[PDB]
């Protein structure tokens, strides 16, 4: 897999895009009103999203996994009839 | 001459049996033979399908480089290779003298038998001497390339059969396709159009083994649409 | 009255857009599909919602002046109050959940200082603000094989 | 006042704001 | 190829250590900076900061399990058809 | 300095049986028998020595080998004149195939053989450190004409084995058919190969 590379690399990059914008998390009245609940949804979401990618690649590393005897007696029972009943 | 053949295959593991249950079973043991099988395709840009084939047999030093490939032996190299695939890069194209050489062809309701018709080779030189040149110079440039080794027992009314393993090597590095398990491959190349009675003897020979050897791994043959050399 | 006001319509018809997709998957419901999916492209057109929202408050000088309701041509003779409450706009609950937002504002607050505690307001936001120079200078700190007809394709080639 | 019917479309976003919280519950 | 795949693995687990670390350095500052009223901005950020990343060296700790897993984990079974010739010789006597 | 060969376009069957008594000097021991045949592959394709060449001949078994523009290489039919180590290989078809069946009907398309001629049941006399075999050929043109070779052990009494073969050619009292005596690369390795570029030069092919 060289693409779980580019991909949870892009995900490492995400790690690096997920600390970017959520403590990134900043100081119009209707949208400033909206930008405040805009990063707890979606500085939480892509926290949520790299706690995602921290899932993903935290049990997706565990997918990196992929008699009759009866004992010696009817072992050396049948051990000797088998040769002494061979020669003699 | 008119040849019939199929295949199949099993893991690593249970080829230790196979191996010496193929020489239980075969009265003879598996064989090392290899095998390189390259390609050319008319030169492509002719225009006014059988590919162009090539093959040989080579020095045991040459094929594994690695300190004589760690000492010496005859079926050592079967545990050994399934990602170091590379041998060697196939240094390239390779081959102004041409070293022996050979190729034939093979065209298309129990079984499938194509006719297959053959010829051999010894040297070149000249202008275009070598064997790209006299290939591609014959008028037929490089489509690919192909290899393998192969372990091969004897049997009853010149049957054999060797089991393989393959690489292919080109511009973007070579790796081997043997990568899962083991292969096998038997033949028979018949007099040309040899008898069809013959064809009904030869197939029922087989079926003994096709159904005694269906079970270890089933018995059968391939598909037609992946059997015409066409590209 | 707006050459360009239109202009932020037809992106407010792409931003509403994001509402029509959206709503038709809730009806998409109870049937369970694609969170991951779904949920990236359900934030994805929120999120230009507020970008649209935002290249309104470079025109936030006609919200203002306003550019306000010369608008209402077309005599509907009554059934228009719809309309009424609809071109009214206003404020809903959430008006509700403003003053819920005006309890959050909590204390506070004015009538609490004149000046001088608001200037410790703005003295007050301003030292976050350093901070967060302290801290992006210590983040650049660390930063099975195919069936042998397709493998006969591949004495054919075929891949 | 152009603002005032975009301010009801600000209450357009809280009702998917609360039921894409109640969502994440 | 066993080995590029796991060297990959902990070449992505050692990119954690540089994760949840400065998750550390993260909440150190959020303190030397405080004493204030509202220093508590943090305090409500941070100790969700290193409250959220702090189970992200939980999953640092699932890591060198799996590169212990490599410390911690022909080919026939054939000898039970030594079990099917002793039955045969069994058979032969009985 | 093994090898040689030469042809006639003027001649005639019954002038292939007479050299005998002036050359029944030079025999000692007449050996087994040859045959052969020729064709020319003419590609279908379009424009772009544009001519290609074939040849086969049977001494204890035959071989098959092309030449175009100087550029050349050997073949075979046979499992003896093969290594069976390249059927030790398994890479060996135990299917041989005439090239002329290969080629011909195969290849019709493009390349159909575009000449034929030969000559049969040739036979050998043995002229001291160089052979003599003999053959005619006929044409579609009726008969086409005669042709026999030459091929010595020592390779520095070349020069007397090409000046003792006009000189009982001169005895000839007949009128001239040419050869050529040239080396393809100028590594000239085979004296299995010299001999016939002295053939399809000399040939004027």
């Amino acid at each position: 897999q060289a693409l779980y590379e580019k991909l949870e690399q892009t995900r490492t990059i995400l790690s690096v895009k997920l600390a970017e914008l959520i403590n990134m998390t900043t100081i119009s009245e209707l949208a400033v009103a909206t930008t405040s609940v805009m990063m707890v949804n979606n500085q939480t979401m892509q926290l949520i999203k790299n706690v995602q990618d921290l899932l993903i690649l935290t049990r997706s590393i565990k997918e990196k996994w992929l008699f009759d005897e009866k004992q010696i007696e009817e072992l050396l029972d049948n051990c000797i009839e088998t040769f002494v009943a061979e020669k003699t | 001459v008119q040849q019939l053949s199929l295949f199949g295959s099993i893991g690593d593991d249970g080829y230790d049996l196979l191996i010496s249950t193929l020489t239980t079973i075969s009265g003879n043991p598996p064989l090392l033979y290899n095998s390189l099988c390259t390609v050319w395709k008319p030169n492509p840009s002719y225009d006014v399908p059988n590919r162009i084939k090539l093959s040989k047999e080579v020095p045991f030093s040459y094929l594994i480089d690695e300190t004589m490939m760690d000492k010496p032996l005859n079926f050592r190299i079967l545990k050994s290779f399934t990602n170091d695939k590379i041998p060697l890069n196939y240094a390239m194209t390779r081959n102004e003298s041409c070293s022996p050489w050979s190729l034939q062809i093979s065209d298309i309701r129990s079984v499938s038998m194509q006719t297959i018709a053959e010829t051999i080779i010894l040297s070149s030189a000249g202008k275009n001497s070598s064997v790209s040149s006299l290939m591609n110079g014959l008028g037929y440039v490089f489509e690919f390339q192909y290899l393998t080794i192969g372990v091969k027992f004897f049997m009853k009314h010149g049957l054999i059969l060797e089991l393989q393993k393959i690489w292919q090597i080109e511009e973007a590095g070579n790796s081997q396709i043997t990568s899962g398990g083991f292969l096998l491959k038997a033949y028979i190349n018949v007099s040309r159009g040899t008898d069809i009675d013959r064809i009904n003897y030869t197939e029922t020979a087989l079926m003994n083994l096709k159904k005694e050897l269906q079970g270890y791994i089933e018995l059968s043959v391939p598909d037609r649409q992946s059997m015409d050399s066409r590209v | 009255p707006g050459q360009a006001l239109d202009a932020v319509r037809m992106r407010l018809a792409q931003l509403t857009h994001s509402l029509r997709r959206i709503r038709d998957e809730m009806s998409k419901a109870e049937l369970p599909q694609w969170y991951t999916l779904q949920s990236q492209l359900n934030v994805t057109l929120s999120q230009l919602v507020s970008v649209t929202s935002t290249l309104q408050h470079f025109q936030e000088t006609l919200d203002s002046t306003v550019v306000y309701p010369l608008p209402k041509f077309p005599t509907t003779s009554h059934e228009s109050l719809v309309t009424t409450l609809l071109r009214k706009k206003n404020i809903p609950e959430v008006d509700e959940w403003m003053k819920y937002v005006r309890e959050t504002s909590g204390v506070t607050t004015a009538l609490l200082k004149d000046e001088e505690i608001e200037k410790l307001l703005q003295q007050d936001r301003e030292i976050t603000n350093w901070a967060r120079t302290t801290f992006r200078n210590e983040y650049g700190k660390h930063d099975p094989f195919n069936v042998d007809d397709v493998l006969k394709f591949t004495f054919t080639g075929e891949k | 006042i152009f603002k005032i019917v975009q301010s009801r479309l600000m209450s357009t976003s809280y009702h998917l704001n609360s039921t894409l919280e109640s969502l994440y519950d | 190829y066993i080995q590029e795949r796991l060297k990959s693995l902990n070449d992505i687990e050692t990119q954690l250590c540089s994760m949840l670390q400065e998750a550390s350095q993260v909440t150190f500052i959020f303190g030397e900076l405080k004493r204030g009223n509202e220093s508590v901005k943090p305090q409500f950020e941070n100790h969700v900061k290193q409250f959220y990343e702090r189970l992200d060296k939980s999953t640092t700790q699932l890591r060198k399990e799996i590169q212990l897993l490599d410390e911690n984990v022909q080919d026939t079974e054939k000898m039970e058809e030594q079990l099917d010739l002793l039955s045969a010789i069994l058979d032969p006597s009985k | 300095g093994k090898s040689a060969v030469i042809f006639v376009e003027r001649a005639t069957p019954a002038t292939l049986t007479e050299l005998k008594d002036a050359l029944s000097n030079s025999i000692l021991s007449v050996r087994d028998p040859w045959s052969i045949d020729f064709r020319t592959y003419r590609c279908s394709i379009k424009n772009l020595s544009k001519l290609m060449y074939s040849i086969t001949f049977h001494h204890h078994g035959r071989q098959t080998v092309l030449i175009k523009d100087n550029s050349a290489m050997v073949t075979t039919a046979a499992a003896a004149d093969i290594p069976p180590a390249l059927v030790f290989n398994g890479s060996s078809t135990g299917v041989p195939e005439s090239i002329d069946t290969i080629l011909s009907s195969k290849l019709s398309n493009i390349w159909m053989q575009r000449q034929l001629i030969k000559g049969d049941a040739g036979e050998t006399l043995i002229l001291d450190g160089l052979t003599v075999r003999l053959v005619n050929l006929f044409s579609s043109t009726g008969f086409k004409g005669l042709l026999i070779e030459l091929q010595a052990d020592e390779a520095g009494e070349f020069e007397t084995k090409i000046a003792g073969i006009e000189g009982h050619l001169a005895e000839i009292r007949a009128k001239e058919y040419k050869t050529s005596s040239d080396s393809l690369g100028p590594d000239t390795s085979n004296e299995i190969c010299d001999l016939a570029y002295q053939y399809v030069r000399a040939l004027e092919l």
